[PDB]
């Protein structure tokens, strides 16, 4: 019934404090008024931004100026990513640490990077483990390493894309 | 299945650009079949058409507003609307708009077209007549030419 | 004092910054002005200083939301999204059902899945057929002719038949009966069932998968029997889940009806607590499992020993074992497949908890298969291990032993029933002990075993040790005492 | 692929909001609103406000109290005296800017020594401009 | 593909808002080459004023966009400033005679533009007409010195 | 709107500016013959209230430059590294072997008594660890902990954190059908290690690989639970020698202190069986001190021992049992 | 940058042909003074 995130926007901020004006004495009389609205105003842009300096900062819509701080911390440099990807690899790597690589698990973390249906995977009698991809919205070769990473030791694997079935 | 919403999308924004930029008339056929007019279009309402307006008469109604009728005296020329004038309520015709306040004169804006007295930025070809071979009086071509040509020598 | 110090973040009150801004007004025009009360600058000034409250409120919260703790709502996910822990969305509840039916109703009738409600919010989870799932019967009274009795082998796939007439419908001649036709059950299935039937000779019925306080407790695991003359009244479990995702619970004895009621319907409950769904999952929930996440194991032996032995309803011993190199090995291995041994798991409900196994490794043999869905659809193998009984002769000097104590020392020698597959050795030694053990204190003891159905002259004192899918397995009734 | 429309909407929102306003303004009654402030009026409201002439004009006395009432004399006459209907064009004395043809005596202010620019130079300043080349 | 039906509509909406919004003394700009007027043009563009002149005064200022201000000195004229707004005012000064005002149009005022018969001017400019012309068209103060360059040499 | 976070950094206004535009703004509701120039009423009023929005966005300022890694200090420091799970370390103690206490019961190992920093010679032991300090504790913080298993770093950081004494460690994969550069068996995979136990890792492996025993390596131990084994290596087996060459104002004593010390950093932290780029060592030299000191600079890598002639500039790799080390009694500087 | 194999710079006065490329610094003349502007900046890959 209620957000649980308070981090908002005051709600009508503006005609609050006009409240506390004690009983119309001053209103409509077009001099004090403005006054007092152009001071309050003010207080309007610096509590809009408030917001964005804590919702901004969030690892979803940080943009790459600062994302590269968020992933310096983490030791996941930039190196020749670009944005919208270097998010993805940012995700993944994180993710990774609490993985065991099985077969339900590994389905998971490829559904975060191509829909619900855009991939399949094909599994084999030695070793062998098969990686299909359908619906792929971002370059795959810079992705590719981190995609071995997350799977068990000894793994033989093969990797085919494809635009639709 | 958003390839629905973008069909949709493409030629709406076509609609609209076509109304923005309707020449100075276009009408844009809506999905509904009703008619859009462009911003040119809507715009008449202003432009106050003066073409040449209907002459004055005694008898018939005038049925637009900022529709312009020519008059003349028995001595001047002039030109009357009736801003009251509507569909549905047509101003009835009389024999002289002097007495009709119904009617009211228009005047003329463009002076636009005329070189004000000061600093006047003129276009094309101006002349004026060759001054004598001078002091204040704008010279010609000819004139200067006229004057250094026995200087060369 | 308030804003950022070496201390984390404070919150100034509203009397502080009135002060403040009131002081730095009288030094703006001297000591002389008025700022109380009747000040048109006081109305100015307070009304302007109440805003900033809020914006340092604010300020202050937006410190917390990259802490440890004062994390909430969208900003917690972040925090423990670098740990790679994500929220639970709506689940729907799982559980399962059996209903009894009644005894016209034929085995190979299948119920529709999609044609059926349990209650307000319950359905069948998929088709479900009568044949296979029994778990329970009851016979008494009211079945002379001549009887036909089927049974699917738990270990083989092998189809058993048993002929019998019913000359007399009361008596002698029905007790044995119903011994043949326990007798014939149990040697199938497990040891473990025998347990839980029974005949009621003062009533002349007989119980299948009951207490003795007549309560259907069901028996070790599904299966398929029947009988040409279809008597008595047959029970079998279902699977159910809820219409939609949210939060919902049911006990251990709450499902009463089904809307549509089939054609000789008897009755229906519950058999345990279901796994109740849950709504959007809340951030104390959320704490606690990022905090537990520790004994979260997967994809590693001692794992997925520890996994099966507290997923199944049953799954007595379990063992593995390991070929990976380029050739078939003494034991019937391919080159690259794990080998996992079990012992009263069942089939379906095991296989789903091997989905624990590490990704890309084979495994997937043995003699039993089943087929999962992921989606796609994909098959695991194993075996159940085939028991072996054996025949247990004791002899002792010393007093005779009386009727009802021989009791202790018969059951005593369950240890023998606790052999590991393969590594089971007897160690007669030990049997020795605990024969000496489980009495009271006070010559001279011997022990010889033997495999059922042997001469005498099979008795020996070397120690027995298991086949590769064989385990050791023992019954009150075959133990026998010897004075000397 | 397509979600630049990120950008799209604070453009179309905007463009309901001229398209608002344009349809007051057509179709008012005898106001709009601009992100300025100022108004502007609808049509059926601009008719009324703007400036009316009593159409009887008055005979002619020399002697004065209204800019709005006509007079008549032999002419229409204001009082803003300024004359209201002549019988003379305009276009027959005032020269057009454009490709005009001056008749008489034309004059303009001589521009600086050593101007090289689009100005028009005076016969009193070419001539003067001439002698410091003859020496 | 899509992106360019973005890109229509994104201009069209700032040409729009313009259009509506314009200054006065504005016009906007379309697609095609033509120029497209804003409504602040358009009413006082063809003619529309608040009736009631109000005094001039030094010590004023205009805001509005439409309505008369009468100057005087007892010649009296009317003066707008089309480019006044409440967010762009102007400050009526000692005389208007001396920028965005201009003076409302009679059929005395004519008498600040240049008659056809012998005018004086206060920077006028001209086309440069091609070197070696010896007509009657008008010389610029350049093409004289553009032409007494070759003398030199 | 250039005020604030956006995306390049933070933007903070100075103190004038923001008078300019309430003035304006200000202004722009009552004309411009309105009185605001120095010391005059309604501008003592503006200063007033606009100082005190001012202080608004420097403690915004503040905020955010305590939260990133660069300004992070003292208690700060401790909750921006406290978010990722882990915590500066304590009061530590001695440990000894046969003021202290034995450690636990003995028949046919030591401990210290007192709480932290300390009787620790030979022939009379772990001292100091009284508390850690920022510095080490930002190094502490390059590692990783996850509870992931059968996976190349779950394998990874799981020894990092339970064998006693390791100090670097490696994996290498043969992941295909036929033997590889490395001669390693196809479906195989090797671990190599750089210190710690032989019987204690061969435990936390078990735990964290694979229900398919895929190891080897140099040696084996065997374990039980069944009964199978694990492989692993070692690597030690070498020491390196720096000298350094620059041509300008000589860096007295404790600049060379400085470099020599951040060079050791550099060359120790070097992977096993990595390789030693000479633009990499040179970048240290020119950051771990303030720029505009020199004109030209040259390194020369040579083993110990090793004769002067040895000295070369080129790249430097190891083995695959090997580890690069540097020490002290190295580092020869020398003006051109 | 962020950390991290090789790297090379080579300057030239504008204008010059691709042999004027070289290594050894460059000197400001009496009255000269050096300059760069953003667009002046390659970079190849080896």
């Amino acid at each position: 019934l209620k957000d649980v995130n308070h981090i908002h926007p005051l709600p009508d901020f503006v005609r609050g404090g006009f409240d506390y004006v004690p009983s119309d004495i001053f209103s409509g009389k077009e001099n004090f008024e403005q006054t007092l609205r152009i001071l309050l105003e003010r207080l309007e842009f610096i509590d809009q931004k408030m917001v964005e300096l804590a919702e901004l900062r969030t690892t979803l819509n940080a943009e790459d100026a600062i994302l590269d701080e968020i992933g310096r911390q983490l030791g996941i440099y930039r190196n020749g990513l670009n944005d919208p990807e270097y998010r993805a690899v940012i995700m993944i790597l994180t993710g990774n640490n609490s993985k065991s690589g099985t077969r339900a698990d590994i389905i998971a973390t490829l559904k975060q990077l191509f829909g619900e249906d855009g991939v399949t995977t094909y599994k084999g009698y030695n070793y062998r483990l098969d990686i299909n991809i359908f619906n792929t919205c971002m370059e795959v070769t810079d992705i590719l390493p981190e995609i071995i990473d997350m799977l068990p030791l000894v793994t033989h694997l093969r990797v085919v894309e494809n635009q639709g079935y | 299945d958003a390839d629905k919403a973008v069909d949709q999308i493409i030629e709406d924004s076509k609609r609209l650009h076509i109304v923005v930029n309707g020449t100075g008339t276009e009408q844009a056929v809506a999905e509904d079949g009703s008619l859009l007019p462009s911003v040119r279009k809507a715009l008449i309402d202003n432009l106050y058409f003066k073409t040449p307006p209907l002459p004055w008469r005694n008898g018939g109604s005038v049925n637009e507003f900022n529709q312009l009728y020519s008059f003349t005296d028995v001595s001047n020329t002039t030109w009357w609307y009736a801003p009251g004038a509507t569909v549905s309520n047509p101003v009835v015709m009389r024999d002289s708009p002097i007495n009709d306040g119904k009617f009211k004169v228009f005047l003329d804006k463009t002076n636009d077209i005329y070189a004000p007295l000061n600093s006047p930025n003129f276009v094309g070809n101006p002349r004026v007549p060759t001054p004598a071979p001078n002091s204040q009086s704008i010279p010609t071509t000819g004139w200067v030419q006229s004057e250094m040509e026995g200087l060369e020598d | 004092n308030y804003g950022l110090t070496g201390s984390g973040f404070n919150l100034p009150p509203m009397d502080d910054l009135v002060q403040e801004t009131k002081k730095t007004f009288k030094s703006a025009f001297g000591e002389d002005f008025n700022t109380e009360s009747n000040s048109v600058a006081d109305k100015l000034i307070q009304i302007f200083n109440e805003r900033e409250y809020q914006l340092w409120l604010l300020m202050g919260s937006v410190y917390y939301a990259q802490t440890m703790q004062g994390a909430e709502g969208i900003y917690l996910d972040d925090l423990l999204g670098k740990r790679g822990i994500y929220r639970l969305g709506k689940t729907r509840s799982t559980g399962t059902v059996v209903m009894t039916i009644d005894s016209s109703v034929p085995y190979n009738m299948i119920y529709s899945a999609a044609t059926y409600t349990i209650d307000t919010d319950y359905e069948l989870s998929s088709d479900v057929q009568v044949a296979g799932n029994i778990v329970a019967q009851l016979i008494k009274g009211t079945d002379v002719g001549t009887y036909r009795l089927q049974i699917q082998n738990t270990t083989d796939q092998s189809v058993k038949t048993l002929s019998l007439n019913l000359t007399a419908t009361s008596g002698q001649p029905l007790i044995t009966f119903f011994g043949q036709i326990k007798d014939f059950i149990v040697n199938n299935t497990i040891l473990s069932n025998q347990d839980r039937i029974w005949i009621d000779s003062t009533e002349g019925a007989l119980y299948i998968g009951y207490d003795t306080n007549k309560i259907m407790i069901g028996l070790s695991s599904r299966v398929d029997f029947r009988t040409n003359p279809m008597a008595g009244t047959r029970s079998i479990s279902m699977d159910v889940r809820s219409i939609e995702p949210g939060y919902i619970s049911r006990d251990v004895h709450s499902v009463r009806s089904i809307n549509p009621t089939p054609g000789g319907f008897v009755d229906i409950d519950n058999l345990s607590a279901f796994i109740d769904g849950s709504d959007v999952e809340s951030d104390n929930e959320y704490r606690i499992r990022a905090a537990t996440s520790i004994s979260e194991g997967k994809a590693t032996r001692p794992a997925i020993l520890a996994a099966l032995l507290n997923k199944v309803e049953g799954i007595e011993k379990v063992r593995i074992f390991n070929n990976n190199t380029d050739k078939t090995n003494s034991l019937g291995i391919p080159p690259y497949r794990f080998m996992v041994v079990c012992y009263g798991g069942g089939t379906a409900e095991i296989s789903q908890v091997l989905y624990d196994t590490i990704a890309t490794s084979n495994n997937t043999y043995g003699d039993t298969f089943y087929d999962i869905t992921t989606d796609q659809v994909e098959r695991i193998w194993h075996t159940k291990a085939a028991a072996r009984q054996l025949a247990i002769r004791v002899r002792y000097r010393g007093r005779p032993l009386s009727l009802t104590e021989e009791t202790a020392i018969a059951n005593g020698l369950a240890t023998a029933v606790n052999g590991t597959m393969i590594a089971g050795t007897l160690y007669n030694v030990r049997l020795v002990g605990t024969v000496m053990s489980s009495t009271s204190p006070d010559t001279q003891v011997y022990v010889d075993i033997k495999n059922k159905g042997q001469p005498d002259s099979a008795y020996v004192n070397t120690d027995v040790t298991a086949s590769t899918t064989q385990v050791l397995s023992l019954e009150l009734e075959d133990v026998i005492f010897s004075q000397i």
